[PDB]
Formats: structure tokens, sequence, C-alpha cells
């Protein structure tokens, strides 16, 4: 089949380009973004605390 | 709207905190400034009969 591996040879590149790129780009700006409600939550449980 | 209003109340019980902090001090001096004029109003008060029977003694 011509058209199928060719057309996933270049979804090879696409997914190569996500992964090399992206994702652990959105990966670093979602952990930080988890981080500051993680952390909200445990200054309120300070505030409570204090 | 559960967490603006949970930072919210945050900031607000921070408030709270140094309120109750500073309401130690308060009403601790109120409570011992009483017991100064208490023991100079006692104290004095016998000086002062102390002088009444003085006299008519």
């Amino acid at each position: 089949m011509s058209t199928f591996i060719g057309q996933l040879f270049g979804f090879a590149v696409i997914v190569y380009l996500v992964w090399r790129f992206i994702v652990p780009l959105v990966g670093r700006l979602m952990s930080a973004r988890q981080d500051t409600v993680r952390q909200q939550l445990a200054d309120a449980a300070a505030a409570a605390d204090r | 709207r559960e967490r603006d209003a949970m930072v919210a109340k945050t900031l607000a019980d921070n408030k709270k905190s140094d309120e109750q902090f500073a309401a130690a001090q308060a009403d601790y001096d109120e409570a011992m400034t009483e017991a100064r004029v208490q023991a100079s109003s006692l104290r004095d008060n016998a000086r002062a009969d102390g002088r009444k029977v003085i006299e008519d003694a």
C-alpha cells in the first residue's frame, strides 16, 4: 500500500515534531499552572493554620 | 467561584489573624491597666482612712 505508507511516513514526522517540541512545552506550562493552584490551596491551609 | 472565594477568605483570614493578634495585646493591656488603677485605688483608700483614724485618735 503506497498512499498509506506515505501518509503515515508523514504522520511519523508529525508526531516526532510534537514529542520533541510542543507537548514538552505545554507540559512545562500546565505543570506551572497546576503548581500555582496547588500552592494556593497550601496557602489556604496555612491561613487556617495561622 | 470557589477558588476566588477561597483565596478571598484566605486574605480575609490573614486580616482576621493579625487583628486577633492585636486584640491579644489590646485587652491584655486593658486588663493589666485595670489592675494597676485597682491596686492604686486600693492602698490609697487605705492611706486615706488611715489618716481618718490618725486624726480622730
